[PDB]
């Protein structure tokens, strides 16, 4: 079950502002025409985890909100410290606690670290540089259903939480009682095209 | 908890001459100052020379001019070198432990390290022909 | 750059009497100065600290007080172990330095 | 080679006499006037009130644990206040609390007596520093506590706060003990019945009114510094300082530390950009963080320093040029009665002349110079 990126999940690398100069990055980017894998959690069917491995793109495209969470961590079974997050609709919820989790664990219808702050498509981009676990997303409208667009667009930087745990494993919490994407960054440089306003309008690998 | 001290005895003029303190039941914070108290037989006592762990520098008394050197060997060694030894070194060597603490004040913001709390038995150090 | 004069160089009572000890600061110390007690062939002892204050485990007879350049400490109901040494130590901050004073003997009379 | 302008193109031409002619003799500058340091507002702060100004305080041997993160720690109200009879800081001075960060700030909140407020610091010695709270000798943070006598102390004794007397071993660093268990002290066992050898390791304190200073309740507060690979997550509060523009200025901002003069912008940023760029990769335009605007930031005036004399055998008076200037920043030559303006710079010495004759001595950007009735 793969599917092809269109040049989608390019994101400001740094904080800093540009007019009209396309200012060319190392950064670890989604590489371009990339065959990203493809999940389903409708109909059973379940989420497999999935490695790390120096950053994780993902996409989630939803009707209801069925994506509730993610875990990340070496372990993230209680045996060492891990990180969890969760997604509420009163709020943000970020720990560190260790935790037991079964193989398939459902959401019905020491803690180190701390945090509180299908038309949608809630896209993330997972990275950790010198421990700093930023996390850029969008939420552009999508009405055609088949696949992600032909269209240029950057994550915004939303939370720069500092972690400090080393991240080799991630998850992704469903709700019960559906499909979401993920391709894997490569380091590649890019040729970022800044508009008159800053904003990344388009870009070339 | 322990301070013990060695390395004194009978010494000829014009050598020179290691003493050391060992640390037990702690280790050599930068919160900790070191100095050695030196008393003649029969005599009042007197500051030899301090070292502050927690800038890594070293005062001297004004009687000795290079003549008295420090050096925290490891986390439970720090060591004392007197040279030119001479009559005047005929004494007994203690070494305690103090507390560095900073306080706010209106001038400014200055070391404090007042009093001495515990000691180590001491060493005797006799410099003859 | 610092004198601690201490006098009298001896103090004398009986048993259940009460024996000063004047120690001088030749320049201001403020409040950083210690009292100890010492005997022959054993190391100083610390009896008082910040000059008013009791070190833990020392009984409330050893008491001190003063600021600046005068500083005292008193002995009240003198017992035969009392007889030792005495010394007054003032820490200047100015010139991060310790000096001791010349020493107090005491005498237990009978 | 410091007097006149004559002087100082002589001293540049290892020459006596100099050629009629535009000499460079030194470089223009203007100096940093003062010195602004802007961060971010305070915004959510730390809350430091909720320990410090809790109604009620954990007992020692059950000292309360609050961890302190995301925040912004605000210090000078802490040392400033008087109310505190104990304030030492171990291992760290009190000025640099505002200007170093630390990964987790910790708040450890309990009531003890008036004579064993000592007893908190490394390398202490007692019943408190061994059974009840222990301090590691590379402790970073500072110890304080304030006297509580009207609040913790009550007419007949006040017995809510317990200490522990008896223990094993002594406490590790940064632990508690809420065992309660029967402490044996002999070699008889014991199956948790109180005995001859079987005693409660738990004693609460008397705290009345008429109890002396050193038998007076105090309350005491151990906030621990500590830093992690993880970065730090509570910052302490940069001064701010007042916001200087059209004058040169030395400006720190978040740690740009950058030089330059700075004006009210136009250029519109995105909320989540934080500072702007040229091609050039040098910083020009610079989001203010106390208040959401912006601030386009140009480089001190700077230009070339000519001398345009004629002859000295003709004359001694002299025009000095400075290059790409404007003429009201120049003043920072003795002849000021006269001070032309032209593309090229602030021309100070020579009076312009609306007739137009031709050229010997070129000034720049079109304009030139000469000597004339
Ligand atoms: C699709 O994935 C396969 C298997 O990894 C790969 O060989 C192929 O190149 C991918 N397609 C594109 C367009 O990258
Ligand atoms: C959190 O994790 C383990 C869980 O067993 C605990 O022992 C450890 O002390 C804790 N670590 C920190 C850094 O608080
Ligand atoms: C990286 O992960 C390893 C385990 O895979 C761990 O031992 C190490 O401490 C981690 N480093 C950081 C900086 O988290
Ligand atoms: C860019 O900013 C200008 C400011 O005048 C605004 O009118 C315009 O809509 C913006 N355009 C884009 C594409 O962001
Ligand atoms: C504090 O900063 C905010 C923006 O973060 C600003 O709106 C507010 O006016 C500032 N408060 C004061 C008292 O300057
Ligand atoms: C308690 O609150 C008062 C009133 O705001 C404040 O002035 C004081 O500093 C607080 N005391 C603390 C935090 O110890
Ligand atoms: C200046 O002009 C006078 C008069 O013509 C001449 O004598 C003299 O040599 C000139 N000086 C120089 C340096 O050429
Ligand atoms: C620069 O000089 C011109 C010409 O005199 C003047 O109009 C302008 O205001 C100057 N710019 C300043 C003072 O910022
Ligand atoms: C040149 O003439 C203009 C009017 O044309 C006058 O305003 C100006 O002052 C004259 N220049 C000088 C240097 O006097």
């Amino acid at each position: 079950a793969y599917t092809n990126s269109f040049t989608r999940g390019v994101y400001y690398p740094d904080k800093v502002f540009r007019s009209s100069v396309l200012h060319s990055t190392q950064d670890l980017f989604l590489p371009f025409f990339s065959n990203v894998t493809w999940f389903h959690a409708i109909h059973r069917f379940d989420n497999p985890v999935l490695p790390f491995n120096d950053g994780v793109y993902f996409a989630s495209t939803e009707k209801s909100n069925i994506i509730r969470g993610w875990i990340f961590g070496t372990t993230l079974d209680s045996k060492t410290q891990s990180l969890l997050i969760v997604n509420n609709a009163t709020n943000v919820v970020i720990k560190v606690c260790e935790f037991q989790f079964c193989n398939d664990p459902f959401l019905g219808v020491n803690c180190t670290f701390e945090y509180v702050s299908f038309k949608n498509l809630r896209e993330f981009v997972f990275k950790n540089i010198d421990g700093y676990f930023k996390i850029y997303s969008k939420h552009t409208p999508i009405n055609l259903v088949r696949d992600l667009p032909q269209g240029f667009s950057a994550l915004e930087p939303l939370v720069d939480l500092p972690i400090g745990i080393n991240i080799t494993r991630f998850q992704t919490l469903l709700a019960l009682h559906a499909a979401y994407y993920v391709g894997y960054l490569q380091p590649r440089t890019f040729l970022l095209k800044y508009n008159e306003n800053g904003t990344i309008t388009d870009a070339v690998d | 908890q322990s301070l013990e001290e060695s390395g004194g005895d009978l010494v000829k003029p014009g050598t020179s001459l290691t003493l050391t303190c060992t640390a037990s039941g702690f280790s050599f914070s930068h919160n900790y100052v070191m100095c050695w108290v030196r008393q003649a037989p029969g005599k009042g006592l007197e500051c030899v020379a301090c070292i502050y762990f927690g800038f890594g520098d070293t005062y001297y008394a004004s009687w000795a001019k290079g003549r008295i050197t420090i050096s925290k060997t490891s986390s439970t060694t720090v060591t004392l070198q007197m040279t030119s030894l001479t009559a005047a070194d005929t004494a007994t060597y203690f070494c305690a432990r103090a507390l560095g603490y900073y306080i706010y004040g209106d001038a400014g913001d200055i070391y404090i390290a007042d009093y001495f709390k515990l000691w180590g038995p001491g060493t005797l150090v006799t410099v003859s022909s | 750059d610092i004198v601690m004069t201490q006098t009298p160089a001896s103090v004398e009572a009986a048993v259940g009497g009460t024996v000063t000890i004047k120690c001088q600061a030749s320049q201001s110390i403020s409040k950083y100065l210690a009292w100890y007690q010492q005997k022959p062939g054993q190391p100083p002892k610390l009896l008082i600290f910040e000059a008013s204050t009791l070190e833990s485990g020392v009984p409330s007879r050893f008491k001190g007080r003063g600021s600046g350049t005068e500083f005292t400490l008193t002995i009240s109901d003198l017992e035969c172990a009392d007889a030792a040494t005495y010394y007054c130590q003032g820490y200047y901050y100015s010139s991060h330095s310790y000096v001791f004073g010349g020493g107090t003997e005491v005498v237990v009379k009978r | 080679c410091a007097l006149d302008p004559l002087s100082e193109t002589k001293c540049t031409l290892k020459s006596f006499t100099v050629e009629k002619g535009i000499y460079q003799t030194s470089n223009f500058r203007v100096q940093p006037t003062e010195s602004i340091v802007r961060f971010p507002n305070i915004t959510n702060l730390c809350p430091f009130g909720e320990v410090f100004n809790a109604t009620r305080f954990a007992s020692v041997y059950a000292w309360n644990r609050k961890r302190i993160s995301n925040c912004v720690a605000d210090y000078s109200v802490l040392y400033n206040s008087a109310s505190f009879s104990t304030f030492k800081c171990y291992g760290v001075s009190p000025t640099k609390l505002n200007d170093l960060c630390f990964t987790n700030v910790y708040a450890d909140s309990f009531v003890i007596r008036g004579d064993e407020v000592r007893q908190i610091a490394p390398g202490q010695t007692g019943k408190i520093a061994d059974y009840n709270y222990k301090l590691p000798d590379d402790f970073t943070g500072c110890v304080i506590a304030w006297n509580s006598n009207n609040l913790d102390s009550k007419v007949g004794g006040n017995y809510n706060y317990l200490y522990r007397l008896f223990r094993k071993s002594n406490l590790k660093p940064f632990e508690r003990d809420i065992s309660t268990e029967i402490y044996q002290a002999g070699s008889t066992p014991c199956n948790g019945v109180e005995g001859f050898n079987c005693y409660f390791p738990l004693q609460s304190y008397g705290f009345q009114p008429t109890n002396g200073v050193g038998y007076q309740p105090y309350r005491v507060v151990v906030l621990s510094f500590e830093l992690l690979h993880a970065p730090a997550t509570v910052c302490g509060p940069k001064k701010s300082t007042n916001l200087v523009k059209n004058k040169c200025v030395n400006f720190n901002f978040n740690g740009l530390t950058g030089t330059g003069v700075l004006t009210e912008s136009n250029k519109k940023f995105l909320p989540f950009q934080q500072f702007g760029r040229d091609i050039a990769d040098t910083t020009d335009a610079v989001r203010d963080p106390q208040t959401l605007e912006i601030l386009d930031i140009t480089p001190c005036s700077f230009g070339g320093v000519s001398v345009i004399t004629p002859g000295t055998n003709t004359s001694n008076q002299v025009a000095v040029l400075y290059q790409d200037v404007n003429c009201t920043e120049v003043p920072v030559y003795s002849t000021g009665s006269n001070v032309f303006q032209t593309r090229a710079g602030c021309l100070i010495g020579a009076e312009h002349v609306n007739n137009s004759y031709e050229c010997d001595i070129p000034i720049g950007a079109g304009i030139c110079a000469s000597y004339q009735t």
